[PDB]
């Protein structure tokens, strides 16, 4: 069995920052992407990034390159993200997932639970 | 006529002839397998006895009548002149494996031009599930069908083997081998475009890297922790192992296919040679070339292999449960993406690798060659571009079909058939002929005659008692031990044995075929009608 | 960036009838034989589920009848039948090896 544990929600001021992270535990930690997408309220999925943990590589889609760290830790097999310069633009839902094997074209199939952040 | 030129050119020439692409795996599979590290005296043997005297006949045949691979046996025995046609259709089926493996070396090099090796994690798109094959494991970990990164590298991205069931789902064709293909082709057909001096020139660049990239190899992979349990691995004698026939065997067909006799090239060299040139030297010191240049691939190959035993904390020979052209690509692929430098000795082994198949093509191409074009002497004026872009064509369509995404399979096949017995009953037919036929006494008063000296009682008695029996032995052995072919996880089906068989036997019927043709050719009795096919036809 | 479209905006589809969801990319994402996009499914007030990977292979926890199918660039989605759960938002996605990009969602309404 696979289970993805997310923080509870947070509230950020105007250019704050925060910190979320995701405990991933039942399977292979170090193999395994992980991607994180944002859901805005009413609105459709957007994805953010994705970083393997056992080569610490992250690639980031839009405009995200400087404002949105991906770093993961392996000694406590969780996944850490973080985001600058937050504004009330992306008062979102920002969930985590891990990425399947590359047989299933990186499937997206175990998700988290989303954290609502202001 | 024209002649070699500079006598370096000839002895380079073939040097790179003699060198291969599977000198350099084979060699150090069959020692480990048969022998051990007392594997040397039974091949020294083997060579001393029945390699070198084939070359050193070959070479002489080459230089007397100063013609191809066809109209040598009609200036000798003319009813055995299908042996070009074997020699032809045997360059040409194993052409079409080595171009397919040519493509594989220069694809792998080009995607080994990044700063990251692409195959040092399985986090990329064609290495999908079992990654617990690496290196330094911390944690204790074993699965029972595990996989390495780099497996999957070579068998689903450069390959792409997992896209193909086999022999029979053979579908689909991979644009990027295509076009290393086309590339290689080109090349091959720029250095041989004009002639001998084109190849010769080309023969003095690419046979001399591959010499310092091995010793550059070799003083990297010394300086390794745990290249000295590779080094007692190469060098621990089995005596208990060499009480059998079949280690002899093994050593007589691997010395056999190394030096590489009556593959229609070292007569095709030797006749752009000078009348009084000495092929004794010539010989001498391309065998020794030769010897001295296996033994040092297999000892950088067994430390390579003994590094990365001592860097898994496993016994050797566990990290090698694969043998034959994928041991490269997946040994040392996993070696070089742990070595500290990576993409600088990928891309010197991977160009090592281009130089040594690139120099057995030109060879065979250019023999392929001379033999076709000596049969019409009336060819003179503009046909030899044309000869070359025909054999060109004919390669590239006999590789298409290797070319595809289950290539792998069909080119280990030509590797196993067109590589074999086909080769070793053609060079067999050619020492039985000239020395039964020909005269053995002619054929030493020729040679005394090319140099000077005549020939010691040695090979006069070794050409007509040992080698024939060698050769016959070789046969008999190979003949009745059917093979057991197993790529990838995938047995080879018994039709797959039969086809392998037919093309083996295609190569070899010419010889039989041209016999028929002659004799209900030759008009006379039943008694004169091989009379007339004995004797050298009158200049 | 592969840009995706998601056509139709929004489906009306009652019990008994087959509800298609087509999307289109820009360009083809076979390269090794395997179709680097994805379906997902998500409720209000829920985190999305994926339904089908590799755009021809069903989930481990998928009913049957999220049947998909579509190679190249075209692909296609079908659920056939449906009931009164299936009123959520279906999103195809591409798992390219450059960067990923989100389509605009199907709003399945009944
Ligand atoms: C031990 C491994 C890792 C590297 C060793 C390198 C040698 C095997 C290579 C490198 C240069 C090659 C040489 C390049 C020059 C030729 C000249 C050639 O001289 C001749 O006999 C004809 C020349 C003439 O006609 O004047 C003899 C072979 C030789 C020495 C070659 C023999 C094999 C050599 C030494
Ligand atoms: C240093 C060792 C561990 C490397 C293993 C390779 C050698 C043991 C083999 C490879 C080539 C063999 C040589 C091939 C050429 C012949 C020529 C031969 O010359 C002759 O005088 C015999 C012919 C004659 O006199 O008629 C002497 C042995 C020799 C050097 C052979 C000796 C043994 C050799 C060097
Ligand atoms: C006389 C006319 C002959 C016409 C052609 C006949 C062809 C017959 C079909 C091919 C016969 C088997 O073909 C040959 O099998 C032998 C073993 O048997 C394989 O040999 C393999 O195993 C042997 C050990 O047994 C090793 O020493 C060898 O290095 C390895 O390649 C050869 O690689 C393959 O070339
Ligand atoms: C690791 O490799 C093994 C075998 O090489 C894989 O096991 C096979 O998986 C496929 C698809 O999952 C099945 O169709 C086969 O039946 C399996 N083989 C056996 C003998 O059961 C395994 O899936 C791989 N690990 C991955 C992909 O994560
Ligand atoms: C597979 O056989 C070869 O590659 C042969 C030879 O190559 C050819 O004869 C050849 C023929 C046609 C095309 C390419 C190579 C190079 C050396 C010497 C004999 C043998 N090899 C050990
Ligand atoms: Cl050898
Ligand atoms: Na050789
Ligand atoms: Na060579």
């Amino acid at each position: 069995q696979v289970q993805l544990q997310q923080s509870g929600p947070e509230l950020v001021k105007l250019g704050a920052s925060v910190r979320i992270s995701c405990k991933a535990s039942g399977y292979r930690f170090s193999y395994s992407w992980m991607n994180w997408v944002k859901q805005r309220p009413g609105k459709g999925l957007e994805w953010i990034g994705r970083i393997y943990p056992g080569d610490g590589d992250t690639k980031y889609s839009g405009k995200f390159k400087g404002k949105a760290t991906l770093t993961a830790d392996k000694s406590s097999s969780t996944v850490y993200m973080q985001l600058s310069s937050l504004t009330s633009e992306d008062s979102a839902v920002y969930f985590c997932a891990r990425s399947a094997y590359g047989s299933e074209g990186f499937a997206m199939d175990y998700w988290g639970q989303g954290t609502s952040v202001t | 006529r024209e002649t070699w030129g500079k006598k370096v050119d000839f002895l380079l020439s073939v040097i790179g002839y003699a060198v291969d692409l599977g000198n350099v795996w084979r060699f150090p599979y069959i020692c480990y397998q048969n022998g051990g590290g007392a594997f040397l005296l039974p091949y020294t043997i083997m060579a001393i006895f029945g390699g070198i005297p084939l070359f050193y006949m070959e070479l002489a045949l080459g230089q007397y009548h100063r013609n191809g691979c066809i109209s040598i046996w009609r200036k000798i025995c003319p009813i055995f002149k299908g042996i070009g046609f074997a020699i032809c259709v045997i360059a040409f089926y194993i052409a079409s494996y080595y171009n397919t493996i040519m493509a594989w070396a220069l694809y792998y090099l080009i995607s080994s031009f990044t700063d990251q090796l692409p195959w040092t994690s399985c986090k990329n798109s064609w290495n999908t599930g079992n990654c617990t094959n690496y290196f330094s494991e911390d944690n204790v970990t074993w699965m029972l069908h595990s996989t390495s990164p780099a497996e999957e590298f070579y068998t689903r991205h450069v390959l792409q083997i997992h896209r193909s069931k086999g022999l029979q789902d053979l579908g689909g064709i991979s644009w990027q081998l295509a076009l290393c293909i086309m590339l290689i082709f080109t090349i091959i057909y720029f250095s041989i475009w004009k002639g001998v001096k084109t190849s010769g020139k080309v023969v003095w660049v690419t046979a001399t890297f591959p010499y310092i990239i091995l010793s550059i190899l070799l003083v990297r992979g010394a300086t390794l922790p745990g290249a000295w349990r590779g080094v007692l691995f190469y060098l621990k004698p089995n005596w208990q192992k060499l009480l059998e026939t079949g280690v002899w065997v093994d050593a007589a067909a691997q010395i056999f296919f190394s030096l590489g006799p009556g593959f229609g090239v070292l007569l095709a060299f030797a006749s752009y040679n000078k009348f009084n040139n000495n092929c004794y030297q010539d010989a001498l010191v391309t065998s020794v070339v030769n010897c001295m240049t296996s033994f040092v691939s297999g000892f950088v190959i067994f430390t390579v292999l003994g590094y990365m035993a001592e860097m898994r904390n496993e016994d050797v020979s566990e990290v090698a449960k694969d043998a034959g052209p994928s041991l490269l690509f997946i040994t040392y692929a996993e070696a070089i993406a742990n070595m500290p430098a990576s993409t600088f000795f990928a891309i010197i082994f991977f160009l090592m690798l281009i130089t040594l198949g690139l120099d057995s093509t030109f060879a065979g191409l250019e023999g392929v060659i001379t033999a076709v074009l000596d049969e019409f002497p009336h060819f003179w004026s503009k046909r030899r571009e044309w000869l070359a872009l025909g054999v060109v064509i004919t390669c590239f369509l006999g590789s298409l079909i290797t070319l595809t995404f289950g290539g792998a399979y069909v080119v280990k096949l030509l590797e196993e058939f067109a590589t074999g017995p086909a080769v070793l009953t053609v060079a067999l037919i050619e020492a039985v002929a000239v020395f039964w036929f020909y005269g053995i006494t002619q054929f030493c008063s020729d040679v005394k005659e090319m140099l000077g000296f005549s020939p010691g009682w040695f090979w006069r008695i070794c050409w007509v008692a040992i080698s024939p029996l060698f050769l016959v032995f070789i046969i008999c052995s190979f003949l009745m031990s059917p093979p057991q072919l197993w790529l990838f996880q995938y047995n080879y089906p018994q039709w797959s044995i039969i086809l392998g068989y037919c093309i083996g036997t295609s190569s070899f019927i010419c010889i039989p075929t041209y016999i028929t043709y002659r004799l209900i050719i030759t008009p006379g009795t039943l008694k004169e009608r091989i009379v007339k096919g004995i004797t050298p036809e009158t200049p | 960036d592969i840009v995706l479209t998601q056509s139709p905006a929004s489906l009306a589809v009652s019990l008994g009838q087959r509800a298609t969801i087509s999307c289109r990319a820009s360009e083809s994402v076979d390269n090794y034989g395997i179709s680097f996009l994805n379906w997902f499914q998500q409720k209000p007030g829920q985190p999305p589920k994926l339904l089908i990977y590799a755009a021809s292979n069903q989930g481990s926890g998928v009913p049957a009848r999220f049947s998909g199918s579509g190679s190249g660039t075209y692909f296609s989605l079908n659920i056939h039948p449906m009931e009164e759960d299936d009123t959520a938002v279906y999103f195809c996605q591409q798992t390219k090896g450059v960067s990923w990009t989100f389509g605009g969602g199907t709003k399945v309404e009944i």
